[PDB]
């Protein structure tokens, strides 16, 4: 089976930059390749065929490259439409499609402001304990969120959720929800989460008390 | 120009046929491959089949015994079946025309369908407050929001009082829990001034259960 890998997995680009991502193919396919453009909730939309053919209606500063196992997508100058998730595309055989490069915007540093949120005393009713910390407005998208019950690290009892890049200020917000069962929520004082980001000088805690 | 429109069933239990359809307007089948492709959440597009006559249909080789691609030729559409569904063939699905040599990648498409499997049973959201506390006052600003919870299957809407609250506003995206139910949290950041003098109300819509909710959040 022939296997398409595309790098880099991410790219973060300003406005007016140039990107170009590579696709990769595991075998020799000539000139059997598509790249296409997916914005989230839509379908893909055609930018190049025959590795270095624009579909009509695509702007000039899209253009690709290649043939047998080396392809390349560039964009000569992003603007903000332009930022999204670009798969490659097998055109015979198996079909196979890359796993994709998303696209994102660059902007500058953007530590997060962290809030903490008790489980309400509506939820303790129903047998179940939900502690909420939120991570608000920061860039870049990586963060560490530790959870800490009486100083204990927690494991395997959180979720987290991220928002795409807002598209005004190219920020991210990030919830990390703690689930516990009302028993155990009362059978601890200190609830903490820590948070670990490239805009934060040192770990910032949040915490209260039950 | 040319429209695919997608509609069938998209919520399925495991065990049953998904079986969508794809109609195509402003041009006809002929001369024409038409196409399946989906893609499961967070991961890339899969082929599944494509089809030009009747009798000779094309298929992703592991999905060949439970598939079968039709051609409706009176109407112009074209349907997809997939039998014996598991959580494993939960993704949207997409229609696709692919069309003959040299010209082979897939255009135009369709909007795609949302297709979720489970054995999950409907469910109205739980809504709880996230209420804001003088321990939440980041240096003027203070955060709340609601925890929407335990619902089945997506989607929520989410607004704030009505619609008038927009600035600051974050809903997350929702997660599926090892329940198998969905749960979602919506927050805003307000002035810390207008905490006590300001209502803050969030309001939540789950149409498949038909459930409305509006939830004051008030400090603590
Ligand atoms: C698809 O499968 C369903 C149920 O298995 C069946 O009733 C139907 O005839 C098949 N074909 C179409 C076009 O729906």
């Amino acid at each position: 089976d022939i296997q398409m890998t595309q790098s880099p997995s991410f790219v973060s680009a300003s406005v007016g930059d140039r990107v170009t991502i590579t696709c990769r193919a595991s075998q020799g396919i000539s000139s059997y390749l598509a790249w296409y453009q997916q914005k989230p909730g839509k379908a893909p939309k055609l930018v190049i065929y025959a590795a270095s053919t624009l579909q009509s209606g695509v702007p000039s500063r899209f253009s690709g490259s290649g043939s047998g196992t080396e392809f390349t997508l560039t964009i000569s100058s992003l603007q903000p439409e332009d930022f999204a998730t670009y798969y490659c595309q097998h055109l015979i055989g198996l079909r196979s499609f890359g796993q994709g490069t998303k696209l994102e915007i660059k902007r500058t540093v953007a530590a997060p402001s962290v809030f903490i949120f008790p489980p309400s005393d509506e939820q303790l009713k129903s047998g179940t304990a939900s502690v909420v910390c939120l991570l608000n407005n920061f860039y870049p998208r990586e963060a560490k969120v530790q959870w800490k019950v009486d100083n204990a690290l927690q494991s395997g009892n959180s979720q987290e959720s991220v928002t795409e890049q807002d598209s005004k200020d190219s920020t991210y917000s990030l919830s990390s929800t703690l689930t516990l069962s009302k028993a155990d929520y009362e059978k601890h004082k200190v609830y903490a989460c820590e948070v670990t980001h490239q805009g934060l000088s040192s770990p910032v805690t949040k915490s209260f008390n039950r | 120009q040319v429209q695919l429109q997608q509609w069938g069933a998209g919520l399925l239990k495991p065990s049953e046929t998904l079986s969508l359809t794809c109609g195509v307007y402003g041009e006809s089948l002929s001369g024409h491959y038409w196409s399946w492709v989906r893609q499961p959440p967070g991961k890339r597009l899969e082929w599944i089949g494509e089809i030009k006559h009747n009798g000779s249909p094309n298929y992703h080789p592991s999905l060949k015994s439970r598939v079968t691609i039709s051609l409706d030729m009176s109407k112009n559409q074209f349907s997809l079946n997939l039998t014996s569904v598991t959580a494993a063939d939960t993704a949207v699905y997409f229609c696709a025309r692919r069309s003959n040599w040299p010209y082979l990648p897939f255009d135009p498409w369709g909007q795609g369908t949302l297709v979720t499997v489970s054995s999950a049973s409907t469910k109205g959201p739980s809504v709880f407050p996230l209420a804001p506390s003088s321990k939440s006052t980041s240096g003027g600003t203070a955060a709340l929001g609601c925890l929407v919870k335990d619902y089945f299957p997506e989607p929520v809407t989410v607004s704030w009082n009505s619609g008038a609250l927009t600035s600051g506003v974050h809903t997350f995206p929702a997660v599926l829990q090892s329940s198998g139910l969905y749960s979602l949290s919506s927050v805003v950041t307000v002035p810390s001034s207008s905490l006590g003098t300001q209502t803050y109300i969030c309001n939540v819509n789950h149409k498949p259960s038909n459930t409305k909710v509006d939830k004051k959040v008030e400090p603590k």
